[PDB]
Order: C-alpha cells, then structure tokens, then sequence
C-alpha cells in the first residue's frame, strides 16, 4: 500500500522542469555551488507545505483541493479569487511554458549555434496545443492510453543524463562540481536575484498541492499518508540534484547560459548518437506535461460550477463520450493568448509569484484553523513550528520578488484586483436584470447544440 | 440554471444542426494543416548558422612572456619550484601560455658547452620541471619554453658558425615535446642565415607531433616587406615583430598601420604586440597606456604580453634597474634596496582592489576577450572618423556586435561615424550600450546615441549592440 502510493507521488511530481529550470536557476545565484542550495532548499519547502495540506485534507474531507480550504476559511471573496487566478493564469501559462518547451527543443538541432525563428517557434508550440486539445475533447479512454508512451519518454530521457553523469564521475570530468574551488560569479546580483531563483526552482516541483488529496485509494492512511511524503519528495530532489551535477561535467557554466535546450547540448557532447535520441525523448517529455494538465484543468470547472460561482454553461459533459468540452476550449484559448506574446522566462517568474502567494493564504489558514475551531478532530497533526517555517520563507520571497521584478510581478496582482468587482456583479447579485439574466440563458443554449454537451448527473 | 434535459436536446438538436458541426470540425482540421505547412516554410527559409571554426588554444586568450625568473619573483625564491605558487595570479589574469625565458645552462659565447637538452642549475633539473608542467595543466595554462641557444651573450646564434646549432635546436625540438611542452620560441631570427628556411623545418617536427603545438618567432624590423618575406612560405607561425613600435601620435597613422598588414596578409590569423622580448612602457609614454591595452583585446590575432604590463611596470621609474629585467612590484617588500621607493599604486596588491586601476582594466578586458564569441572568431571591419581617431567594428554570425572608438589626439574631439561601407548585416544603431571606458565620468551600462558622441583626449571606449532586424 505504501510503497505504491509513493510511486504515484513520484511520477506527478517529476516531468518537464527538469529540462527548463536548470538555466534560470543558474542566470540568477550566479554560482554554480551556490545553485545547488537552491535545489536542495526548494526540496524541503515543498515537503513543509505538503505536510500543511495533508492536515487539511483530513481535517475538512472535501473535493477541491485548495479552493475548498479558502472557501471554510475567509469564505465568501478569497474563494473566489482562489477560482478566479487558477483557471485564467495558473493553467493557462503552466501550459504556455510547456508547449514553448517542446517547439525549443526541436528547433535546437537546426540551427545549433544562432537563434531559431520566433515567430516559428510560436507556431509550433501552438500546433502541439491544438492537436492535443482534440485528443482531449474526444475519447476520455484515448488520452489515459498515450499518455503511458509520453510517461516512458521523461523516464529514457533521464535515466540517459543520471548514468552518463556517473560515467564521467568515473573520471577526471569532475572539474566544476566536486572541486570546491569554482564557487565564484557576479555577485552584484543582489538578494533579490536569490529570491528569483526560488521562483524557477519552485516551477520543478509544481503539482504537489493537487496531488495527495486523491490518493485515498490509499490504505490506512492518518499514518500512511505522512508516512508518503518523507519518502516520494526528498527522491525528487535527490534526481534533481543527480540530474543538475551531470549538466556541469559535460559543459561549462557559460556554456549552458548560452544554450536554448540544456538537455540536447548535453546530448551533442558525451556520445554521437544521443543527438537524435535527446530530442526525441525530452519532445514526448512535453507532450505528456501538457496532456496531463488539460486532465486536471476541468476538474476546477466541475466543482466551481456546482458552488454558485463559474456558470453552467462550463461543467457539461458530452452525452456519449464523457468529456468536457466548453471547459476545454476555455483553458487553450487563453493558453494560445498567453503564448503569441511574453518571453519564456518571464512567464515562469509570472506563475511562480502568484503560485506562492495562494501558498501562503491556505497555510495561514491552517494555523487559523486552530485558534478558531478547536476541539474538531484532527487524525494527523503536525507540529506549530512547522508551518512558521514556511510563512517566514513566504514573506521573505514575496517581498524580494516586488522588489527584482515589479512589472511581472505587479500586473499579476492586477488580475487578481480584477476578480472583486466582477464576484459582486456576479455573485452578489439581485437577479432583477431580466434584460441580461436571459443572455446567459441564450448563450447557454446554443453552446448546448453546437456541441451535444449536457450537465451531469449530480 | 439554463440546463435543458439529456433527452429533451436530442429531439431539439441537430434538425440542421448535424450539418454545421461538419463544417467546423473540417474548417478546423484545414486551419491545423494550413498552420503546420506555414510552419515548414518559416523554418526552411531561415537563414542557416554559420560554421564555427576549428579554434586551437592560442586563439582563445592572451599570452605572457616571462623573460627573467629571478626578476619575476625576487632572488630570494628565484627557480622553477617557486613559479609553482605564482599560477594562482596567472590563472586571475585569464592567460592561456607561459612562454617562459631560455634555461638551458648557455656558457657565453662557446658552442661547445651549450647543451638544449639540460637545465641550468641556477633554475632547478626535470623534477620540478615536470611538477610546473603539471600543476599548470590543471589550471589550464600551457607552457612555452624558447630555444635561442645564445640568450646570455651578445649576439644570439652563435655567430661563428650556422649549421652545427642549427641541428642543436633540432635535437631539442623533439626532446622537450616528448617531455610535454606545448609550444616553442625563437628570438632574433634577424641574426640568421636561411631564416625563412629553418623556421619551415621546425614548424614540421612541431606540427608533425601534434596540431596543438606552436612554434612562435621573433624579429625586430619594423618594415612590412621584410616580415612578408618571413611568412610567404609560413602560416601558422606567430611573428612577433616590432611593426607597430612607432609614434602613431594620429589616428589615422595606427589604422593605415594595421589595415595594411591585414590588406597584405589576406586577414589570416595574426599576432599584436608591440615588441618581441620589451615591456609597453618603453616606445609609450603613461597616458597612452590605458588606450593601447584596449587596442590589443580588441584586434583579430592573438595579444603578447611581457610581464609587468598589467600593472604598468616602468624599468626607469626606480633607479637602478636593468632595462631589460626589472624586478616584478608584488608587495611593498619588493624592491628593498632603496627603501620607501615604490608605492601603493605602483603595485599588484594595491591596484588589486583599485576598481580604476591599471590590473582592473586589464582583468576587465582579459575575460571578455575569453568568453564574448564576437571577439574569439569574430569579423573586423574599420571606418573612416573624424580628423585623427582609430574606430572598428567586431561581429560575429548572430551574436553581440562591438564597436571601438579611440582617440589618439589631445583635444575634445567629437567622434562623427558614418555607417555608407559598412556591410547591411552588421550596421550600427542609433543607440549603443555603453561596457567600458578607460577614463571615468561615463555611466555604463547608458545607452547613449552615436550621432552625437564627443571624446575626451586620449580617452577609449568600448560598446556593444545586438544582431537587429
Ligand atoms: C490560425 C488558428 C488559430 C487558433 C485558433 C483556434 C481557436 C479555437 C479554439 C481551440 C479549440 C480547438 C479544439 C476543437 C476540438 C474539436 C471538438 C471535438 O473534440 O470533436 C468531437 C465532437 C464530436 O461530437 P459528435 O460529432 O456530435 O458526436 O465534436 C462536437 O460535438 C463539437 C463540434 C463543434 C465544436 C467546435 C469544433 C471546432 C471549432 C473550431 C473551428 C476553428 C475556426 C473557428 C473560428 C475561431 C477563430 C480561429
Ligand atoms: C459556443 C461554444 C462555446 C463553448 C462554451 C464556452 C463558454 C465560456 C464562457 C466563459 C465564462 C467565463 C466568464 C464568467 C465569469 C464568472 C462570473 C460568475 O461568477 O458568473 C456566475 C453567474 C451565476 O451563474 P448561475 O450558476 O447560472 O447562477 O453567471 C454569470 O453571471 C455569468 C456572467 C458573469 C457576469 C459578470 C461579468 C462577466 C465578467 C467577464 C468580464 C471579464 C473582465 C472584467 C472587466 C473588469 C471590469 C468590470
Ligand atoms: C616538411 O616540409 C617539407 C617541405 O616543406 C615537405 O616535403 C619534404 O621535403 C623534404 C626535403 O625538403 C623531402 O626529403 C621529403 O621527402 C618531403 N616529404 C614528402 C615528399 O612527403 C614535408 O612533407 C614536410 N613534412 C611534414 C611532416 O609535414
Ligand atoms: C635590429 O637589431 C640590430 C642590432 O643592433 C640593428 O642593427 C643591425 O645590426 C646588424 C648586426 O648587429 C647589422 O648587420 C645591421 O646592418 C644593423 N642595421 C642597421 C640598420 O644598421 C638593426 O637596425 C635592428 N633593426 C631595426 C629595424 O631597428
Ligand atoms: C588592399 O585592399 C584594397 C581593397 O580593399 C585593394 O587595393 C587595390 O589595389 C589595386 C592594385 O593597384 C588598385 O588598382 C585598386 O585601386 C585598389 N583598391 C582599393 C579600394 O584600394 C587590395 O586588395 C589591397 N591593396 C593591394 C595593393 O593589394
Ligand atoms: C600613484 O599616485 C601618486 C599620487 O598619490 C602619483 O603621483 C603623482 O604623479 C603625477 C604625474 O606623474 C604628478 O603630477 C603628481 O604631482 C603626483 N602626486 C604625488 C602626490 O606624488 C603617481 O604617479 C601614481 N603612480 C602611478 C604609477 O600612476
Ligand atoms: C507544472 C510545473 C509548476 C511543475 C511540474 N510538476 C514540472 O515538473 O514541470
């Protein structure tokens, strides 16, 4: 029971960041010893505030995840802001990052040292967002099946960079990293460049606040689901830091800078067939990065739809194939406005920011859960000491974030603003105006026959 | 709500409906092919990359002759095995070679006791000869050793008699490259008969050995047909010369005096010093100091240093010193023969920590003429200025362009640079990041206009702009 359900942890924790982060942790800590701390602290961040939710998921049993926290706690208004970011920046851009991923990694074997074009590096990465969309749209059993074969292509990727990283270990190519020595770069970076290194390690780990609420399939948990974290999480940081020594004994460090994909100049050095079978594998890599996130981007519209917030027309089903699809073509058309636009790097820092400050609202509200309602019964319970720990990390990255960057960072804060003017229009609400009450009801109707979708049965 | 009923659509959908979700589902399977065909077309009408060349070590960094040993280090811990503690500061100074002076036990003027094979004892013996080239192998730093078999008399090459040492250095050649040198020297080829002749039959044993050997001669003529006449038959030799020795008091002297021998060389891989075995501080005085080592980054070829000149040593400062061997300023304990002599910024330790000293400047041009891909392989094409001032441009394929103005004049000229012959694929922009400059009072990191770019005397600047469209 245990030792299945670490391996579930595992394999939705580890994919494509891997292949992206590497180069921005290094750009912004300036060392590369000093890179290796951010892969290590970032590790045991993510097992603190997995540990905070783990409590809350036996605490109030409910489906959701994340946004049914805030909604028992600050109920009404941060609820809503929870829905509100998650479905229009936090999936839209996760999936704009992946799909610009696939179409760099292509590209990199042609033209090896000058840049590729970019408006041809938008269109491809829009042609893996279409394409996978239809996959989704139909078939629900077709889109569990191919992505077994997108699972075994991140797993050859990275069992080829581990065991060539020990080869070389089992050498004299252990100049950069065992030495000690090479531990010096610009260190006119401030703190803050410090701070924006933890925003794209952080981009690696992604999935683990979605994640172990739904292994209840779990045997007896309340001791085996604390028991899952202090294993399947300090393994992904053991590969991610395996994975990250490997990088810097086939290449320098200003030779990684300069590359676009980090894992095919890896694959030009080190033999002379692995620069065919790097891209192959990282490209499947992607492909399953994105399939796997329009599984879990409907499952937000089911259960917002069901609370009064994000009207019916989205959480519809098809009558024969049970699929989603007005809530899939909601999440690729803000996914292709996200794309033909931002950078690369920028939009990582973009989702990494707003990722942490709803971090931060659900494990304050663990603690406020304990000096208001007491006497509940609590089958897991941590220690208060630890999740101190993780709001002194959330307010010393927030506030050194605003500072590096204020326009990624300040225009993110904008949408969110965005979403308590139209909660009250929406939400609070006399349902008086017939005049606009019925064009819900005409454009629900037609989205009901220009596809054959209809509401479930719950 | 607005939910009909599972059963009450399908008798209100589709009487007409079955035929227009047809036409988007074929309207959105040709949008996806006419989106991957216009994808292909983007990508084959892309330019290509342009090949990189095949780079050998001396290409990629500076080089640094140490003359004397003694002098290099002070007499008291004057030998090979007290050079093994300086590679730390070499290795500060990004320098790839360490053509280190002659050690071979000469016996001034007698042709008989000069053996090229054994060291002088005055220096040490192979046990910690092949601990230098170790521990130098590590930092990355190659090692140069020279064979002028005459080096301690008064005309080098033993002129009573021509052939006998020139089948000694012949010998010497394939014994010290099975010891592990990466390169040779010679000096004084002036003082030879069949010069042109002897340097094609060692650049064949070095070369036959390995690719990664150089063999590195000098002359001290200062004319362009007799330098010409050295490499007409050679071309991976370094000629280091005294060509550009002269005054070059106008700007326009020192760009007629390096496009001509690129024009003349066919733009081949060259060698920028101003001298062969002489510190900088000699044909130039202290304020023209500063504007040449920015010259010597920034040229195609490889740049040759002695030692002293990163910290502007000058053999007539202190009184009592060699002209051709002054002692190395390392500490204030340096010179202790006249005491209170030198000071602070007359030396390694303090200009160290100096950000607008002279070993500032010189680590600062030092790893950007290491890294910036422009600068290691990159094109030159010189422009025509104002009325005396030297201006070119480096470019690569598709990296960060560099353009240098530098002002050999002694009033505020302004700049004035036209871009008409300039090629299409690397013109300037109206505005330039600013990266350095040799006097202070300038913001780097500004981008400022080049239409309006006034000069300083004697001042240098360099910037750099990215590959447009
Ligand atoms: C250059 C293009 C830029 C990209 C813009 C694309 C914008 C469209 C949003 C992306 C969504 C694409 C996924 C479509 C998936 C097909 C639905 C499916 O799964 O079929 C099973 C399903 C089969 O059901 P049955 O045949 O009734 O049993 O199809 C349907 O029932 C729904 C059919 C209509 C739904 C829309 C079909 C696609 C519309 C896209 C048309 C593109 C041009 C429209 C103008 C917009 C401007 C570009
Ligand atoms: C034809 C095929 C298409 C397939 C289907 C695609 C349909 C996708 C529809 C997109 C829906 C996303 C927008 C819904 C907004 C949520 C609001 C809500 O809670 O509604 C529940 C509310 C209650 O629904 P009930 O469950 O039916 O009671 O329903 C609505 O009111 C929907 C309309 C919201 C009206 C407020 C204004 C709309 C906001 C959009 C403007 C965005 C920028 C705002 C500018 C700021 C300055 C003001
Ligand atoms: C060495 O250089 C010579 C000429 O530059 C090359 O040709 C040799 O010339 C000598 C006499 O000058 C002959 O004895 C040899 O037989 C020639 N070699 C041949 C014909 O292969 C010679 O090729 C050069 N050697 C190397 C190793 O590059
Ligand atoms: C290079 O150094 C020599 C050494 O003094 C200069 O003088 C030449 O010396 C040799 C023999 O010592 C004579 O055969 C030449 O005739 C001398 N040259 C002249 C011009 O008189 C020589 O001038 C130096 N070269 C330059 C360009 O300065
Ligand atoms: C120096 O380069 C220029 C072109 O960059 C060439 O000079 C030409 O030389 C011929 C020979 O007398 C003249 O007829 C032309 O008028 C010159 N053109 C220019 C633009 O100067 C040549 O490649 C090099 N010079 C020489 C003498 O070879
Ligand atoms: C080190 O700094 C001193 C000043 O502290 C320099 O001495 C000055 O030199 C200039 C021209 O050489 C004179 O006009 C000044 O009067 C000198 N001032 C003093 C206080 O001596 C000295 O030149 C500097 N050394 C180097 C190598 O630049
Ligand atoms: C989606 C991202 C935030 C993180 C994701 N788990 C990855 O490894 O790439």
């Amino acid at each position: 029971g245990l030792v299945s359900a670490c391996g579930i942890i595992v394999g939705n924790i580890i994919g494509s960041g891997i292949f992206v982060s590497p180069k921005g942790v290094l750009e912004n800590a300036g060392s590369v010893g000093l890179a290796l701390i951010v892969w290590i602290v970032t590790g045991f961040i993510t097992v603190v505030g997995a540990l905070c939710y783990a409590e809350l998921g036996v605490t109030i049993p409910k489906s959701g995840g994340d946004y049914s926290y805030v909604k028992d706690i600050f109920g009404g208004l941060a609820g809503f802001l929870r829905l509100w970011i998650a479905v229009l920046v936090i999936y839209p851009t996760n999936q704009a990052v992946i799909a610009l991923t696939f179409s760099n990694y292509v590209l990199q074997p042609l033209f090896p040292t000058c840049f590729p074009p970019e408006s041809g590096l938008r269109l491809l990465a829009a042609i893996c967002l279409l394409l996978l969309t239809w996959v989704n749209c139909s078939s629900v059993r077709w889109a569990t099946r191919v992505q077994d074969i997108f699972t075994a292509g991140k797993l050859l990727a990275l069992a080829l960079i581990i065991i060539m990283g020990i080869v070389q270990i089992c050498k004299g190519e252990y100049f950069w990293l065992e030495p000690k020595n090479a531990f010096e770069n610009f260190q006119e970076p401030d703190i803050g460049l410090v701070a924006l290194a933890f925003l794209q390690g952080s981009f690696a780990y992604g999935g683990w606040n979605f994640l172990n609420y739904v292994t209840e399939e779990l045997v007896d948990p309340y001791k085996n689901l604390p028991r899952a974290i202090f294993i399947s999480i300090p393994l992904v940081t053991f590969v991610y830091v395996f994975a990250n020594v490997a990088y810097v004994t086939a290449m320098s460090p200003q030779e990684l800078l300069a590359s676009n994909a980090v894992a095919v100049t890896f694959g030009e050095k080190l033999l002379g067939v692995m620069a065919w079978i790097m891209p192959i594998s990282v490209a499947l890599s992607t492909f399953g990065g994105v399939n796997g996130s329009l599984f879990t981007s409907s499952r937000l519209f089911f259960a917002g739809a069901r609370e009064g917030h994000l009207p019916s027309v989205l959480a519809m089903i098809h009558v024969k194939r049970c699929t989603p699809i007005p809530a899939l073509l909601f999440t690729c058309i803000s996914t292709l406005l996200m794309l033909v636009t931002s950078d690369m790097y920028t939009l990582i820092n973009y989702v990494g920011f707003i990722n942490y400050l709803f971090y931060g609202v659900t494990v304050a509200g663990q603690i406020v859960l304990r000096w208001k309602k007491p006497d509940i019964p609590r089958p897991i319970k941590i220690n208060l000491l630890f999740p101190i720990i993780y709001l002194l990390f959330w307010a010393f990255l927030l506030v050194f974030s605003l500072w590096s960057e204020p326009v990624v960072c300040g225009i993110g804060l904008a949408i969110m603003l965005t979403g308590v003017p139209v909660y009250f229009l929406g939400v609070y609400w006399q349902h008086k105006p017939k005049c606009f009450s019925d064009f819900i009801e005409l454009l629900t109707l037609v989205s009901q026959k220009m596809c054959v979708v209809v509401y479930p049965e719950v | 709500t607005g939910l009909s009923k599972e059963e009450l659509l399908k008798v209100a959908g589709s009487p007409g409906w079955v035929r227009t979700r047809w036409a988007l589902l074929l309207l959105f399977w040709l949008g996806w092919l006419g989106m991957l065909a216009g994808a292909v077309v983007i990508i084959v009408r892309a330019p290509r990359c342009r090949e990189l060349p095949a780079q050998k070590w001396w290409h990629t960094g500076a080089l640094y002759r140490i003359g004397d040993l003694q002098a290099f280090q002070g007499h008291g811990a004057g030998n090979l095995a007290g050079l093994k503690g300086r590679l730390d500061y070499l290795s500060s100074l990004k320098v790839k070679g360490l053509v280190l002076g002659p050690i071979h036990k000469n016996q001034k003027d007698d042709v008989a006791q000069t053996d090229l094979l054994q060291i002088d004892p005055n220096f040490g013996s192979k046990e910690d000869f092949d601990s230098l080239l170790q521990s130098a192998k590590k930092k990355s730093i190659r090692v140069i050793l020279d064979l002028t078999p005459n080096y301690r008399g008064e005309n080098s090459w033993f002129s009573t008699q021509v052939d006998t040492v020139a089948t000694k250095v012949k010998d010497a050649l394939e014994f010290w490259l099975q010891a592990g040198v990466d390169g040779f020297q010679v000096r004084d080829i002036e003082n030879l008969k069949d010069a042109s002749s002897f340097l094609a039959e060692w650049q064949n044993i070095t070369k036959g050995f390995s690719e990664d050997r150089l063999l590195i001669a000098g002359t001290n003529s200062s004319d362009l047909q007799q330098i010409l006449s050295l490499l007409e038959s050679n071309k991976d030799l370094l000629l280091t010369s005294s060509y550009l020795s002269d005054s070059g008091s106008t700007g326009e002297h020192t760009k007629s005096l390096v496009t001509q021998y690129l024009n003349a060389t066919g733009n081949r891989w060259c060698s920028w010093s101003l001298s062969q075995a002489r510190l900088l501080t000699s044909f130039l005085p202290a304020q023209l100091l500063r504007l040449y080592q920015l010259m010597l980054f920034t040229l195609p070829g490889t740049p040759v240093f002695s030692y002293g000149d990163e910290i502007g040593l000058d053999a007539a400062a202190l009184p009592g010193q060699p002209m051709e061997a002054p002692v190395m300023l390392w500490d204030e304990s340096s010179f202790p023969d006249i005491p209170g002599a030198v000071s602070a910024n007359m030396t390694v330790k303090g200009q160290s920590e100096d950000p607008g000293s002279l070993l500032s400047l010189f680590r600062r041009l030092s790893d950007q003429r290491s890294k910036e891909r422009s600068l290691l392989h990159g094109d030159f094409h010189a422009f025509s200025a104002g009325p005396g001032l030297f201006s070119y441009i480096r470019h690569w394929d598709q990296n960060e362009r560099f353009l240098v103005v530098l002002n050999f004049g002694d009033v505020g000229l302004s700049a004035g640079l036209q871009a008409s012959d300039l090629p299409a694929s690397a013109s300037l922009p109206a505005k330039a990041d600013l990266l350095l400059s040799t006097q202070p009072g300038r913001e780097e990191g500004s981008p400022l206009e080049l239409e309006r770019l006034k000069l300083e005397p004697h001042e240098g600047l360099l910037l750099r702009f990215p590959y447009a469209a």
